């Protein structure tokens, strides 16, 4: 269990695991995470705006803890270096969804997380 | 020794006190604190009762992750201990626990 | 199912009694003259006796005669257990399974009836003749087994006597009260 | 007017005043589910149970009036044992929607568990689910989230005019729906979503758009439709 | 699906005649792989035996609070609040 | 001081031969003109002086309940209410008081008509018992047309009309508040009991709720002497009540017996299964469905009277024997009693709709044996809670028998859990 | 209670003696309001004389405080008088914590 760069996880059979609650929004002590939600096509209601600032965020794992569906899981990350603030602050999911390269490690790390240690 | 915080006086403590108020004797006591600190850590390893990690009352601390997913009241309290705070009793309180630098007099 | 109602082939077509229409109007006069909603509880029982399987549109027509709310009158028959919900046969019988009857074997009477008259327990006959349903209490608990068919309740029956009464009921009515012993004291 | 002391402090009340109405004068709010503002007084929950100074059984605040000079305690030993119990009964058959649910902080039942109900544990196994009721334009109704009370039932009968909501079953299967497949009329029935305490009836136009947490409220009179004043906009 | 140059992901618009988007020109813009929720419908619906069924992701290990789903209507299968998985009978 | 069983004394004796005129020869409407000529205050005093307890499953006295209304000044016209439908399972009073002798039940409404001061009398019968309901309707046609009750009959100024209505067959006939709502036309749900009883407001009128056996005793108490009704029984509770035995027995039969009678003597006369209390294990309940099952040790000391039954475990209110043999299952039997309340729950008070349905689901696990040994003690706290925080008396009726599992027993429940713990796990 | 209660009241009556002792002097110049809750003592002081209150508790035969260590201030716009300067005092010889407050608007 180590906290680095944020990445949101998904279910084994497709589907975005984040349900849009604004739960992690209010717990966030830096107010780095922003969420505005709209209905997805028909029936399902899962996110639209999802920005996490790296200009902010003091790294707590609070958003990992407050999440009932376990969407934001903190992966073992170190590599992050940019030329601008714009390149540094995370956009509407997308780059957070691009955490698939770290989601293989996250799935292994969460197996040591259920029933804590 | 005077004011216990969380299970004190039960653990054996040694406090170094010098004689002269110079920088050298004020340095010696800090090293004497360090040699007489492992005694506490060893006694912490000796005395460990297995049980609860958080407060069982779910108006202060959020419940377990396996617990919240099944039962109802757990997740509603999880929803309200996050976002909304604690709902604290009103009153002014002062606490000071020994810092190695001095004190953290939170008011 | 209790809340949901089907819209296919049982939602628009409904018929009301014409010969018993004069008798239904007299039943409303039995209660209070001004503000009479008591007739809706009486007409709901009269509709099931006259026409088999009450329709959703038929309840709305019955509510219009007494002049009441269509949603409130539909909810009034939902709480009742005696009124038919979906479909009923020519002679529908309900078996008692409560503890005053279960103490002297009640499940044995239901299991023997299930094999003799076919089907499991909840499912009715495909030819529409006899329908089985679990009942809370028949009313009269004087006899150890109790089963109410159509209107008259048949009490006190053996393992072979219950099967003999059921097969005979297919062509001619079997009457009966407690055909096993004295009615009052034995 | 007859005066009767509630929590030792004396408060003057009318002869036909309710127990919860008398509690408002002493500046104390009892746990509610069936309204006291405009909706008709009805039981059918037994949450607002209060214990008198000398009584074997607790009486409901909505139904029972004060009448005679009798002492009633809000923070009594019997009342706290009651309030924690009734909350557990309400949540034994509750579908668990809290993160997905349209309400969250605005939900009255959500606050009462935190304030009154038992926190440490809730004994429950296997909860029944109800099928989704038909609704037209406003309020995307979910029958599962509903606690089965009498608030919206009387709202259609008295406040709105046209009656639709009622009872459908007997046990833990009775739905608050219309039973017959028909869309709800407009007129003034759009306010039914705001009336319900649970996250069962909530506006479909602004569903899951914003939670009760993090929303700045401001009061302003509505421009559309005359004689409209005081409407909070988030 | 992609409009002109930029690809849409999880319902997003690129630019109206190129005015807002200018930063994503030298550097390539991000895109989530299979964000159209095609994998949600790809999963086969499971048959139910009881009137109400409980849903779970994978026990207490995977984050899924227990929700009971009712099956009464024949048309349109019922799905849980967290999953896109549908149940029949 | 000791009470003897019956001994040529019964409230209703005719059951074999009765129609309309045949009942009249065997004590029926003997002092019909005498009671009608007497004042309302003097007629109500006759029931109070005798001290007759309520026949219905409540425990409230019949003398105080009838005098509770009184009617000093009335705006809206008063109406009389009577319940005849079967409420609690194991009771045979529904198909005996109206089915066997319909003339006695119709005379009860006329005797209480002038006493209470009601314009019209109403009776509610069970929907499942259609044959018994037909006998009551036939008696009304033989009374109104001939000249027994209606407008001016037997030298009376006060007018009373009898009308019978078919019921749904649920909790609507159960509670006193429920009968007023069911007869009005609304859905089967009881009104709020704390602020207004039957006397203050019932179907837009001052009314009174009465049992089928309670109403039938009123003309018998009026025609005969006041001391005759108070002769059999105890000092606190007096009056003969119909007791029915159902379940594990040599011959199941309903018979009228005197108050304050031992359980061993009553079971021996009707003949039970194996033994009265020596060979077969005692699991008999004093009530129909309300009261929990009596222990094997204390059974001979227990009396039929409500005042004596309250001293041990719980008081008998419905007065019906539900005996179970040693071979028959105890765990499965009581679980079925709670399952009755699962179907007969109306759907109002939240610790009952989502209470009893929660209670039955836990109780079904005890039959299988998947329940934990710790879960027995936890269930006792919930069962006690439902008794207090409910509007109607059916909430209490589901609460009491579950309390009789933790009390008296407990090793019987623990053995079922221990058996599945080793075999399956 | 086992986990629900932090500490039972035993020294509360002992600390209440200080709530009487300083109040036995009874100055309108000094005393005013004395509040005692959760093993702690709180005193608010009239603006006219703050120095004479601080010379007291310093030295003194009955109680020796000496250290007038930590000093806070409260901003509150509810009252007609705005600010509330709060003194947190600690004793080394006596081992007790007492509070000194000011009630004035102090603009
Ligand atoms: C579960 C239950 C079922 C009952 N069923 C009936 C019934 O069917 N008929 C009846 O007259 N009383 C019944 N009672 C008794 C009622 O409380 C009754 O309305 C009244 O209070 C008793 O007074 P009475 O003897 O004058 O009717 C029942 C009570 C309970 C707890
Ligand atoms: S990350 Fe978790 S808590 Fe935050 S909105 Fe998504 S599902 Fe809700
Ligand atoms: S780690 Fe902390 S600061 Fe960063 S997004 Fe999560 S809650 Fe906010
Ligand atoms: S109704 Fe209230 S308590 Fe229930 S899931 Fe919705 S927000 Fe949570
Ligand atoms: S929808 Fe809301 S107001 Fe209506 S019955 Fe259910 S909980 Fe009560
Ligand atoms: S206790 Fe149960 S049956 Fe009685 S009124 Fe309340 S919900 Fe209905
Ligand atoms: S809140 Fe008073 S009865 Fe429901
Ligand atoms: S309990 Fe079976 S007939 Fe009454
Ligand atoms: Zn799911």
């Amino acid at each position: 269990r180590f906290r680095g760069e944020h990445a949101l996880r998904r279910y084994p059979s497709g589907e975005e695991r984040c349900i849009a609650c604004k739960l992690c929004e209010a717990v966030c002590p830096a107010q780095a995470i922003t969420i505005e939600a709209e209905p997805r096509a028909d029936g399902s209601r899962r996110t639209t705006r999802y920005d996490i600032d790296m200009t902010k965020c003091i790294y707590c794992g609070f958003c990992q803890e407050a999440c009932p569906v376990d969407a934001i899981v903190e992966g073992p990350n170190f590599e992050f270096s940019t030329e601008t603030h714009e390149e540094l602050l995370y956009n509407k999911e997308k780059l957070l969804n691009n955490g698939d390269k770290w989601e293989a490690e996250i799935a292994a790390n969460i197996q040591a997380d259920y029933l804590y240690r | 020794k005077t004011q216990p915080y969380d299970v004190y006086d039960q653990v054996e403590f040694d406090v170094p006190i010098g004689s002269r108020g110079d920088c050298y004797d004020r340095y010696l006591c800090r090293v004497e604190e360090m040699r007489q600190s492992i005694r506490i850590i060893s006694q912490c390893l000796n005395k460990m009762p297995p049980g609860e990690i958080k407060v069982d009352d779910a108006k202060v601390s959020p419940p377990k992750r396996a617990e919240m997913k099944t039962s109802m009241e757990s997740l509603i309290h999880h929803f309200k201990l996050y976002t909304e705070g604690y709902q604290v009793p009103p009153g002014a309180t002062y606490t000071a626990i020994e810092a190695p630098k001095g004190e953290f007099g939170v008011y | 199912v209790h809340r949901d109602t089907p819209e296919n082939n049982p939602e628009t077509p409904f018929d009301f009694t014409p010969e018993n229409y004069k008798r239904i109007e007299a039943i409303v006069k039995n209660y209070p003259e001004g503000h009479k909603a008591a007739a809706v509880l009486p007409v709901l029982d009269l509709a099931q006796r006259q026409n088999g399987w009450l329709p959703i549109s038929a309840m709305n027509k019955v509510a219009e005669i007494l002049q009441v709310p269509p949603m409130r009158v539909y909810e009034v028959a939902t709480f009742y257990t005696m009124y038919n919900r979906k479909p009923v046969g020519k002679y529908h019988i309900q078996v008692c399974t409560t503890t005053p009857c279960m103490l002297r074997n009640s499940d044995s009477i239901l299991e023997a009836i299930q094999k003799k008259l076919g089907i499991k327990v909840g499912e009715t006959t495909p030819d529409k003749l006899f329908t089985l349903i679990e009942v809370e209490c028949l009313g009269a608990c004087v006899n150890a087994p109790m089963v109410q068919i159509n209107d008259n309740y048949y009490e006190d029956l053996t393992p072979k006597d219950i099967e003999e009464i059921i097969d005979e009921l297919k062509a001619g009515k079997i009457p009966k009260p407690g055909p096993r012993s004295g009615r009052f004291s034995c | 007017l007859i005066e009767v002391f509630v929590d030792g402090q004396s408060v003057m009340v009318e002869p036909g005043t309710t127990v919860l109405q008398a509690c408002e004068k002493v500046g104390m709010q009892i746990p509610r589910f069936c309204y006291h503002e405009r909706l008709s007084v009805a039981g059918n929950c037994r949450m607002c149970l209060v214990e008198i100074e000398k009584a074997p059984k607790v009486v409901a605040a909505c139904a029972m009036p004060v009448m005679k000079g009798w002492n009633i305690l809000t923070n009594s030993e019997k009342t706290k044992k009651a309030r924690e119990g009734v909350m557990e009964f309400l949540l034994a058959n509750h579908p668990l929607d809290c993160p997905i649910c349209d309400q969250g902080g605005e939900c009255d039942l959500q606050d009462q568990s935190m304030m009154f109900g038992s926190d440490r544990s809730r004994f429950l196994e296997g909860k029944r689910a109800v099928e989704d009721k038909n609704i037209g334009p406003l309020v995307k109704t979910i029958m599962t989230r509903c606690i089965q009370c009498t608030r919206c039932i009387r709202f259609a009968s008295e406040i709105a005019g046209v009656d639709d909501l009622g009872t459908t079953g007997r046990g833990n299967d009775m739905q608050v729906g219309t039973y017959i497949e028909k869309m709800f009329m407009s007129e003034l029935s759009g306010n039914i979503i705001d009336i319900c305490p649970v996250g069962a009836l909530t506006x479909x136009x602004x569903x899951x758009x914003x939670x009760x947490x993090x929303x700045x409220x401001x009061x302003x009179x509505x421009x559309x439709x005359x004689x409209x004043x005081x409407x909070x906009x988030x | 699906x992609x409009x002109x140059x930029x690809x849409x992901x999880x319902x997003x618009x690129x630019x109206x005649x190129x005015x807002x988007x200018x930063x994503x020109x030298x550097x390539x813009x991000x895109x989530x792989x299979x964000x159209x929720x095609x994998x949600x419908x790809x999963x086969x619906x499971x048959x139910x035996x009881x009137x109400x069924x409980x849903c779970d992701g994978g026990g207490g290990a995977l984050g899924h609070p227990r929700v009971y789903i009712n099956l009464d209507k024949e048309t349109k299968t019922g799905t849980c609040g967290y999953c896109g998985l549908q149940f029949r009978q | 001081s000791l009470k003897d069983e019956d001994r040529i004394f019964t409230n209703l004796y005719g059951r074999h031969d009765w129609r309309l005129k045949g009942a009249q020869s065997r004590g029926d409407w003997y002092k019909t003109k005498e009671i009608l000529l007497k004042g309302p205050d003097w007629i109500l005093g006759e029931v109070k002086t005798s001290g007759l307890r309520g026949r219905g499953g409540a425990g409230f006295p019949t003398g105080l309940k009838w005098s509770f209304m009184n009617k000093p000044s009335d705006g809206r016209p008063k109406y009389l209410v009577v319940n005849a439908d079967e409420g609690e399972p194991g009771t045979c009073k529904d198909r005996e008081i109206i089915r066997h002798d319909p003339h006695k039940l119709v005379e009860g409404c006329l005797v209480g008509g002038r006493a209470m001061g009601a314009r019209a009398a109403y009776i509610y019968i069970r929907g499942e018992f259609y044959n018994e309901a037909s006998n009551l309707q036939v008696a009304i046609r033989e009374a109104y047309e001939a000249g027994l009750i209606g407008k001016n009959a037997c030298g009376s100024g006060y007018d009373f009309d009898v009308f019978v209505v078919r019921g749904a067959g649920a909790y609507i006939c159960g509670e006193e508040t429920a009968l007023i709502e069911s007869i009005e036309g609304k859905q089967g749900k009881p009104r709020l009991k704390p602020p207004f009883p039957a006397d203050v407001g019932v179907f837009g009128c001052p009314t009174t709720v009465a049992n089928v056996e309670t109403v039938a005793v009123s003309p018998t108490i009026c025609r005969r002497g006041g001391a005759w009704f108070a002769s059999f029984g105890r000092e606190r509770n007096s009056g003969t009540k119909l007791f029915n035995i159902s379940g594990h027995v040599n011959n199941p039969c309903t018979v009228e017996e005197e108050m304050s009678v031992p359980l061993k003597e009553l079971i021996e006369k009707h003949a039970g299964g194996v033994t009265g209390g020596w060979d077969n294990l005692l699991a008999v309940i004093p009530g129909g469905s309300s009261t929990p099952l009596i222990p094997k040790s204390v059974c001979e000391t227990v009396l039929m009277d409500f005042d004596a039954l309250i001293q041990a475990q719980t008081g008998l209110g419905t007065a019906a024997v539900i005996v179970m043999d040693r071979s028959t299952d105890i765990v499965k039997a009581i679980a079925r009693l709670i399952e009755f309340y699962k179907h007969e729950s109306c759907g109002q008070c939240t610790p009952c709709r989502e209470g009893v349905d929660w209670m039955n689901k836990v109780m079904a696990r005890f039959v299988r044996g998947d329940a934990r040994p710790a879960e027995i003690d936890s269930l006792w706290e919930i069962s006690k809670q439902i008794e207090g925080h409910t509007i109607c008396a059916l909430g209490d009726g589901a609460a009491w028998p579950v309390q009789g599992l933790i009390r008296h027993f407990r090793p019987e429940l623990e053995e079922r859990m221990q058996q599945f713990a080793q075999q399956h796990q | 209670r086992p986990t629900v209660r932090p500490r039972n009241d035993v020294a509360h009556k002992q600390l209440s003696a200080f709530g009487e002792y300083v109040a036995e002097i009874l100055p309108k110049y000094v005393q005013q309001v004395q509040v005692s809750c959760f093993n702690e003592l709180e005193i608010c002081i009239h603006p006219d004389g703050v120095i004479p209150v601080l010379t007291f508790l310093r030295d003194h035969s009955n109680a020796q405080f000496k250290s007038l260590a930590d000093l806070t201030a409260v901003d509150i716009p509810t009252r007609q008088n705005r600010f509330e300067i709060v003194y947190n005092l600690l004793s080394l010889r006596f081992n007790s914590r007492i509070r000194v407050k000011t009630y004035t608007d102090e603009l």
